[PDB]
């Protein structure tokens, strides 16, 4: 029910679970909220003894993905049991709100990563130029 | 109704506040499937084991008996394998296992809490209130020993460095 | 969405009591026993659920949980087979020298000199050697170290932990319902697409990304300690494109269609590897990555909660012509009701496709240093060949318990079914006659061969060198596949097997694979193939027809699927049950697949394995003498049980009499079963009535009151030690003598 | 209801504190399997063996027959040196003793058939030592306590002087500690064989 | 332990199992302390 513009174009309402869909989207939508921010950071500072894409492969290698992702992997474990849960069974403008920006993160993102394939470039750096 | 750990997770229902440290996190569900009982038996023996390692650890750093070789803890693992002292250890407890089985029996055939042994020589348990309060001290203390000792030997081996002398560098 | 899952929560509890009743799930069996038939009539009819329960849904629950008991068992013997390898076996000295190394991976203990069974494998070690063709297995998978046997061996226990798990819990805890298992587009599309197209689309891609960048440098002769681990190649994307340049261009190849860039790594060659006398694992890859593709397409076909798809009822009621009645009407009805025409078809496949990799892997060798392993290539061989006769047979068998037990001629009526069994006169006889006529045409030119050449008549004989039976049809498929490279089969460089023309493939100075050529001699031993074929068909096919009824016994369903006779009258009903039928076609079952397996190993040993040296010519283990010597039944005495006996018999005081002991073990075992065989109960019953008087005699008698065998278990008892002297005798000579010649 | 000696357990049936020695110590449940009787009659038997035992490798260390054949201070090695005929003639002795002293109520069935038989109570008091009945409960308890505490020092000895060649009391005078070069447990598996 | 699960372990095919497995593993020992005794020592 939030953020309904009353746009299912293709209607994947009908045949995926709604429940499922709003939870897809909300994390989808705080995921690249995370991302997106933390790629404009990155440009505008950094943490001492620390680009786009290719710096995924260069944090790799120190292992810092590899415990980012042993702790998400943990989290989403205990969300799976979340969302199992929730589907074997003035803040409404706060919920649009994050659901609002975090649809504007995933676009951001995109554009981002994509921005990066063509010059090689971080977001706010390329603006600079 | 929700658990009190996770908000968003549902109580798991076999975890009704029967036991004492019980915060609703069971997310896996294994107490849907296996004898709590069973399962606490396992947590107060892992938990206990840990203390006594992590204890372990700190002690035999501070000191080394000295008919025994001064040596890490680890290095006294490899060394009491080769020695004999570690088959005896093995034996012994083995030995107490045995009744430890019995016991499980009895925890089963519904005569025994999970963790009860009798153990208060001492006496420090005097009545109702004190002892809840030091089981409920003893089962943190039990899952914070078990974090604690993945630390001291996975970092041993990371960094070949023992506890309190990783404390003094870095 | 009629497609969805329903399940009981706790329907059965889990509780120690009925196992402290034996035959609790039976009526007859609950009430413990009187007489010692008890005890096998405990054991005979266990798993036969649906002789216990009247409910589809409680039978389906208990073959569910059974399967999952069955897996548990197989990762089990994986993860031991793996734990061998990575504990007590030559793997790694084996990995440096393929081509001296002999496979082992079992070690005996000392204990009564048995440790004489520690042969000298090579590598510095001893024990058995063993010829299930693992080590080749781990090296085509790429496992290249004991350390990695080891954490394979734990994915088969914590698979094993998860089956037995998964087996008590949907049995226990959450049974599905019925309409659960009845849905056959459901579990087709995911055995389809699911099972068998993911499964070869992630081995493809372990072997694009493991199996095809360490089979490489181990090709190129790098050392397998001096190899990367598997896990950087997946990372390291230029040093996986020094081997195959194509992954400097990722996956854009892949989703633009431009898929000829991977030509690297996803060939056509054909043929095998030079270095190894296996299949190049480019073809492999670029085979399992195709036939996931189409397995994936093919679990799309049936309809299951969104209306595409197709209904498998309105493809089988559609399919009906002018001579078949009503069609296939009724025949989705008995494959959704029917577990036992389920298993009748499964059984009579899985065997059938047991039977074709037998002939596929000796042929076109698939894992490196497998074909000039000659214990591993005959073994692999023939244990594929008895698993296939094995489920042929129960296939009928189980078409029999259908017939028996779960068809019902009102839902049946002509229509295919009905239709077989109305005319089951014309398809036994035109049988009867084909195996007549058969066997008169094979086994009677050997008659005729035997008498000419024991006559001093060589010119009289059908013989290469005399009057000539050649196998033309197969000699000029020969031709065309020798052509096809090139010619109709274009891009392939290789022909698929060097056995049907083309060169010899020589490993380590051994023939890999080399051309099958084929004479009178081997006219001959396939049309005895074909009579033994046949009269197998017929035997099993008759049990089917005739399950129900027969113009002898009018109401032959009524007294069952197994029973014994049905009296000494109408001149006698001996062994008229369908139960019978398969218990005389696993016999011939056995006579076919004797002589599937000795016409391989002579014809092998004979014509194709052997010793390359300079001038290129090939010396064969027996020296071609199948052309000349296969032709009479005293050249398969002589020339190929009698000379090939040899090793066995000679074994003694070798790490090879265990052989020795077993070939005469399986040989007792054998003539032991002809007193089961020969002999009926009630010689025994009159015999044991004695012994009981001498217990009586002295107040010893037992309370379960002796008796002696049913006549079906003196049938099921005799054709047991039959079947495992039989092969069991196979067994010993053959592994002794491929071990110690080849 | 728990028992006394383990006291996280339950008391086993068939241990009701009235023989000498119960303390409620059946962890093993064997109580319950095997009647208490039989269990009475060996171990009483196993102690009163082990007594004389010990004391025979204790005394055997100090004091000796004469003869070349008696000189084993050694108690293993006196196994060997002592007469074999002479060490026949004692099985032989014993069995007969086992025989008539049980009256021929030897086995599993028939020993107790008597009413009136006891655990342990052979009808042995050749100096009426056991006339007082005021002495026989704590004579009773002291006995059983002296089995026991002889089982485990026998037990103890005859390891102590496998693993160490010497003679129990002179081993403690000359005491050597376990190298551990030798005499590993185990192992007939780990190198599998040999 | 279960009394059920005792009563399991008596059936004969347990005990039988069990027993010839006890039989022969001492068999077995004995020949492997006691090796090649063809005869009895005397
Ligand atoms: C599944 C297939 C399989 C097979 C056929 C074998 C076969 C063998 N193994 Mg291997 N093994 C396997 C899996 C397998 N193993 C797995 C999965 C592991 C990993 C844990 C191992 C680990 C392993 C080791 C570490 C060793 C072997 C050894 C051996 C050999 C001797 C075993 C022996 O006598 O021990 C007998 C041991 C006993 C305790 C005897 C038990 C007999 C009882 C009575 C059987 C009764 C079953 C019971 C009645 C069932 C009912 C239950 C009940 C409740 C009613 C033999 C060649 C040995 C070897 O090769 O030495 C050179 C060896 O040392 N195996
Ligand atoms: C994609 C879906 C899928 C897959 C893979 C399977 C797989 C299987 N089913 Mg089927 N099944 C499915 C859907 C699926 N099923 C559905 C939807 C239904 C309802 C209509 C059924 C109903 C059904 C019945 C009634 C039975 C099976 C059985 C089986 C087993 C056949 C024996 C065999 O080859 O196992 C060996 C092959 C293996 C590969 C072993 C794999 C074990 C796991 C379970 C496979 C999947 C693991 C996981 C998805 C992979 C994770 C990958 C990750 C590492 C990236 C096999 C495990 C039979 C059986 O044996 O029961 C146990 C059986 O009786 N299934
Ligand atoms: C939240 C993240 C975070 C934080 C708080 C820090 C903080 C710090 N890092 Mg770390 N670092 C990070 C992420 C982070 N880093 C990441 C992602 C990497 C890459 C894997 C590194 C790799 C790294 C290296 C390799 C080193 C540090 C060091 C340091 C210290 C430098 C002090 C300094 O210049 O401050 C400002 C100080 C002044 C202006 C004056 C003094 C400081 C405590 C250095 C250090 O001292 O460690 C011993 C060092 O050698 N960091
Ligand atoms: C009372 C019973 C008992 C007995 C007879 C033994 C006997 C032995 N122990 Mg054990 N031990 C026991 C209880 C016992 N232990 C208990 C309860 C524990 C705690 C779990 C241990 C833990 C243990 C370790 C850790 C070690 C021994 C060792 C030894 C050996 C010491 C060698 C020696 O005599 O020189 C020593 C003489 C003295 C210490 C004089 C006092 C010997 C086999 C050691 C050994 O060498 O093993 C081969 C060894 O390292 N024991
Ligand atoms: C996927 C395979 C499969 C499955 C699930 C079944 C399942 C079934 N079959 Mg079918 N069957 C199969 C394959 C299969 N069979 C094959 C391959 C054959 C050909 C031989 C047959 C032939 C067959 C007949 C002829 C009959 C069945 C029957 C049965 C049912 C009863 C099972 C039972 O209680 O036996 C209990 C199991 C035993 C008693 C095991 C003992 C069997 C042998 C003698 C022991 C094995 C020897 C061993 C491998 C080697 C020993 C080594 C040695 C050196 C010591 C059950 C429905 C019977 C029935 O009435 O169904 C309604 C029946 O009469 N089956
Ligand atoms: C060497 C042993 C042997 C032989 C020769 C036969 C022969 C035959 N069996 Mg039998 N069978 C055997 C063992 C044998 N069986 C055993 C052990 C079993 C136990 C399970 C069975 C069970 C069994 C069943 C269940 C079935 C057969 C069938 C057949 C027939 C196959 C059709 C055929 O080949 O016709 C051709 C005849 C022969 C090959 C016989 C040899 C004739 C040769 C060519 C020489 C002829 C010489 C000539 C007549 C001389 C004339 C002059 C002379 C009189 C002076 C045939 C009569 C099937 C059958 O009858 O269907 C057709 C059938 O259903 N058999
Ligand atoms: C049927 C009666 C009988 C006969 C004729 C013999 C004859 C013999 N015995 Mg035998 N003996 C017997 C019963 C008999 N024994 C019984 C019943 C026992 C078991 C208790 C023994 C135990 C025994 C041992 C252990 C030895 C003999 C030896 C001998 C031989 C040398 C005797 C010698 O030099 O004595 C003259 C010497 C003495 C009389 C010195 C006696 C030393 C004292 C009395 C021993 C203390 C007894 C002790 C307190 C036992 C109490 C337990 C008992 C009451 C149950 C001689 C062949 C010896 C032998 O084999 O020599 C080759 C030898 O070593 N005997
Ligand atoms: C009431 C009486 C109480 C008796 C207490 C027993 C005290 C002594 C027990 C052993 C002491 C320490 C052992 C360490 C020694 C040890 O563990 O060595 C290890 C040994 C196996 O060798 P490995 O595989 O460890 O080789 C390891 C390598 O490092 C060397 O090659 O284990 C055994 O199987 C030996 C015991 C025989 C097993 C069968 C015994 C006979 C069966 C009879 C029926 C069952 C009886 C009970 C069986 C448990
Ligand atoms: C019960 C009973 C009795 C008794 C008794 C006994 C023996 C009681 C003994 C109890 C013991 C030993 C309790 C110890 C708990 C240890 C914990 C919780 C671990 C803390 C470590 C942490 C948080 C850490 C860490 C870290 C990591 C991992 C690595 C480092 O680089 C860094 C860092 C140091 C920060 C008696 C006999 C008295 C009688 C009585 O009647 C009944
Ligand atoms: C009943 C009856 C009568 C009688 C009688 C008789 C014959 C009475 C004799 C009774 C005896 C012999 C009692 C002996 C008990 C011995 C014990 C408890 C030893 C324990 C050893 C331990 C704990 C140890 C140890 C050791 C270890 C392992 C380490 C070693 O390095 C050293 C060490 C030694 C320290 C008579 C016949 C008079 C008539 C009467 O009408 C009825
Ligand atoms: C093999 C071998 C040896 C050994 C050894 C041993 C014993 C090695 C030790 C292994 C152990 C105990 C590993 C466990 C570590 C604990 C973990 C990972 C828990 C983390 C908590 C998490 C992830 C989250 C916690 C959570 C968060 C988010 C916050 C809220 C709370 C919670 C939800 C709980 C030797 C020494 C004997 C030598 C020998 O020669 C060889
Ligand atoms: S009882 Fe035996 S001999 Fe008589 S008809 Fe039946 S099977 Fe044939």
């Amino acid at each position: 029910v939030p953020g309904d513009a009353g746009f299912d174009p293709l209607t994947i309402s009908a045949w995926l679970d709604s429940r499922w869909l709003r939870e897809a989207e909300i994390k989808h939508c705080r995921v690249a909220m995370l991302a997106a921010a933390g790629c404009i950071a990155q440009d505008i500072f950094q943490f001492p003894g620390a680009k786009m894409t290719a710096l995924h492969d260069a944090a790799v290698k120190a292992g810092s993905m590899g415990q980012m992702l042993f702790w998400i992997g943990f989290v989403e474990a205990i969300s799976t049991a979340a969302t199992i849960q929730m589907l074997q069974g003035g803040r409404a403008r706060m919920e649009l709100s994050e659901i609002k920006n975090g649809r504007l993160a995933m676009i951001g993102f995109s554009g981002m990563v994509h921005h990066y394939f063509i010059t090689g470039k971080g977001p706010i750096e390329l603006l600079t130029s | 109704d929700f658990s009190a750990a996770v908000p968003f997770l549902k109580r798991p229902s076999n975890l009704d506040g029967a036991y004492i440290g019980d915060v609703g996190f069971d997310p896996l569900g294994f107490s849907d499937v296996f004898d709590l009982r069973v399962l606490r038996e396992a947590e107060l023996k892992h938990g206990r084991f840990a203390m006594l390692a992590v204890l372990g650890f700190i002690v035999q750093e501070l000191y080394t008996f000295p008919f025994f070789p001064k040596m890490a803890p680890v290095d006294a693992h490899d060394y009491f394998v080769k020695q004999g002292g570690g088959s005896q250890i093995i034996f012994w407890i083995s030995f107490v296992e045995l009744f430890g089985v019995v016991a499980l029996f009895e925890t089963l055939q519904g005569k025994r809490e999970p963790g009860d042994f009798a153990f208060d020589p001492l006496g420090l348990a005097k009545d109702e209130a004190t002892l809840e309060r030091y089981r409920l001290a003893e089962v943190k203390h039990a899952r914070l020993a078990m974090i604690a000792i993945g630390g001291f030997i996975h970092q041993y081996w990371v960094t070949k460095q023992t506890v309190l002398e990783q404390l003094g560098n870095f | 969405k009629k497609v969805s899952i329903t399940v009981d929560r706790d329907p059965v509890a889990t509780s120690f009591e009925k196992w402290a009743q034996p035959g609790h799930f039976s009526r007859t069996l609950a009430k413990g026993p009187k007489t010692t038939t008890w005890i096998w009539n405990l054991h005979a009819d266990v798993h036969d659920f649906d002789s216990h329960t009247n409910s589809l849904e409680d039978i389906s629950r208990k073959i569910f949980s059974a399967h999952f008991g069955q897996l548990s068992i197989i990762f089990l013997w994986l993860s031991g087979m793996y734990f061998h390898g990575a504990r007590f076996s030559n793997y790694s000295a084996w990995l440096s020298n393929p081509t001296a190394v002999k496979p082992s991976a079992q070690v005996v203990w000392p204990i009564v000199g048995q440790e004489v069974l520690n042969g000298d494998v090579g590598g510095g070690f001893q024990g058995v050697q063993v010829t299930s063709g693992f080590f080749q297995i781990w090296r085509s998978s790429g496992i290249t170290s004991e350390v990695e046997l080891y954490w394979c061996a734990l994915a088969g226990l914590i698979m094993s932990g998860l089956m037995i798990f998964a087996g008590w819990f949907h049995y226990h805890k959450a049974a599905p319902k019925l309409e659960w298992f009845q849905n056959a587009e459901s579990m087709l599309n995911h055995h389809l697409s699911g099972l068998l197209g993911l499964g070869c689309l992630s081995w493809a891609g372990h072997q694009i990304h493991v199996s095809l960048p360490v089979n490489k440098l181990l090709d190129a002769g790098v050392a397998p300690q001096e190899i990367p681990l598997p896990h950087e190649f997946l990372v390291n994307r230029d040093l996986m494109a020094q081997l195959y340049p194509s992954f400097s261009k990722g996956l854009v190849p892949f989703f633009t269609l431009n898929w000829s860039e991977y030509s690297d790594f996803l060939t056509f060659k054909g043929g095998l590897n030079p270095v190894t006398g296996g299949l190049w694992l480019s073809d492999t890859a670029h085979h399992h990555l195709a036939l996931a593709v189409l397995f994936i397409v093919a679990g799309h076909m049936y309809r299951t909660n969104w209306g595409i798809g197709h209904s498998m009822k309105e493809i089988l009621e559609a399919h009906k012509g002018p001579f078949t009645g009503e069609g296939h009407k009724g025949l989705y009805e008995i494959l959704t009701t029917s577990w036992h025409a389920q298993l009748a078809i499964n059984l009579a496949m899985l065997g059938s496709v047991s039977i074709i990799v037998a002939h596929h892997m000796y042929a076109m060798p698939p894992y490196p240093y497998i074909a000039t392993d000659y214990p591993t290539q005959l073994s692999i061989f023939t244990h594929h060949m008895w698993i296939g006769g094995f489920c042929v047979c129960g296939g009928a068998a189980h078409a029999g318990i259908f017939m028996v037990r779960d068809y019902n001629p009102a839902q049946n009526y002509n229509n295919l079914l009905d239709r077989v069994i109305r005319h089951r006169d014309a398809i036994i006889s035109h049988l009867n006659w084909i195996c007549i006529f058969l066997g008169f045409h094979s086994f009677g030119l050997y008659i005729h061969n035997d008498t000419m050449r024991a006559l001093g008549r060589t010119q009289d004989m059908f013989s290469d060198t005399a009057i000539q039976l050649k196998p033309v049809f197969a000699q000029w498929v020969q031709s065309i596949h020798t052509l096809a490279p090139g010619n109709t089969t274009p891009n392939a460089l290789a022909t698929a097997s060097y056995a049907f023309g083309g060169d010899v493939v020589a490993v380590g100075n051994k023939v890999a694979m080399m051309p099958i050529s084929l004479g009178t001699a081997d006219f001959m031993v396939h049309h005895i193939h074909a009579f033994t074929i046949h009269v197998t068909v017929l035997i099993l096919l008759k049990g089917v027809l005739f399950s129900r009824n027969s113009r002898l016994i009018p109401d032959k369903a009524n007294l069952g699927f197994r029973f014994p006779c049905d009296g000494p009258g109408r001149g006698g009903t001996c062994q008229s049950s369908a139960w019978d039928s398969v218990f005389l076609g696993l016999f011939w079952m056995y006579n076919c697949i004797s002589v599937v397996i000795f016409h391989f190993s002579w014809k092998m040993q004979s014509d194709v394995w052997g010793t390359v040296q300079s001038d290129g010519t090939v010396t064969h283990i027996t020296g071609g003498n199948f052309a000349q010597s296969a032709i009479t039944i005293n050249g398969w005495l002589r020339d190929f049980l009698w000379a090939q006996a040899s090793q066995v018999i000679q074994s003694y005081g070798s790490a090879l009499s265990a052989y020795g002991l077993i070939f005469l073990g399986a040989h007792f075992i054998w003539a032991f079963s002809l007193m089961f065989l020969f002999s009926g109960r009630g010689y025994w019953q009159e015999l044991i009535e004695s012994i009981v008087w001498a217990h009586n005699k002295l107040n010893v008698a037992p309370a379960i009151q002796p008796r002696a065998l049913s006549i079906t278990q003196g049938r099921a008892v005799g054709l047991a030690h039959y079947l495992l002297g039989g092969i069991g005798t196979t067994w010993a000579f053959f592994l002794a003598r491929i071990i110690s010649v080849g | 209801a728990k028992s006394k000696a383990v006291p996280f357990l339950s008391q086993p049936e068939a241990l009701d504190g009235s023989m000498a020695g119960d303390v409620g110590f059946d962890p093993f449940g064997i109580s319950s399997v095997i009647d208490i009787k039989w269990l009475r009659e060996s171990e009483l038997k196993h102690g009163r063996i082990c007594m004389l035992a010990a004391t025979g490798c204790l005394v055997q260390e100090v004091v000796h027959l004469p003869g070349p054949a008696f000189s084993q201070k050694m108690a293993l090695n006196a196994w060997a040196a002592a007469p074999r005929g002479g060490m026949i003639s004692i099985l032989v002795a014993i069995g007969l003793i086992e025989m008539i002293s049980n009256r021929f109520a030897l086995t599993a069935t028939d020993m107790f058939a008597n009413p009136n038989r006891v655990p342990g109570d052979l009808g042995f008091d050749p100096l009426s030592l056991g006339a007082n009945p005021a002495n026989r409960a704590r004579f009773e308890l002291s006995e059983v306590i002296h089995g026991r505490a002889a089982m485990m020092g026998f037990s103890g000895m005859v390891h102590q002087m496998i693993v160490s060649k010497q003679a129990p009391i002179e081993q403690l005078m000359h005491f050597k500690a376990v190298d551990s070069s030798l005499m590993k447990l185990g192992g007939a598996a780990g190198n599998l064989g040999y | 332990m279960d009394s059920n699960f005792l009563k399991y372990l008596s059936t004969a095919p347990v005990l039988f199992t069990v027993w010839l497995s006890f039989t022969a593993s001492f068999i077995i020992e004995a020949n492997r302390f006691f090796p090649d005794m063809l005869y009895f020592p005397m």
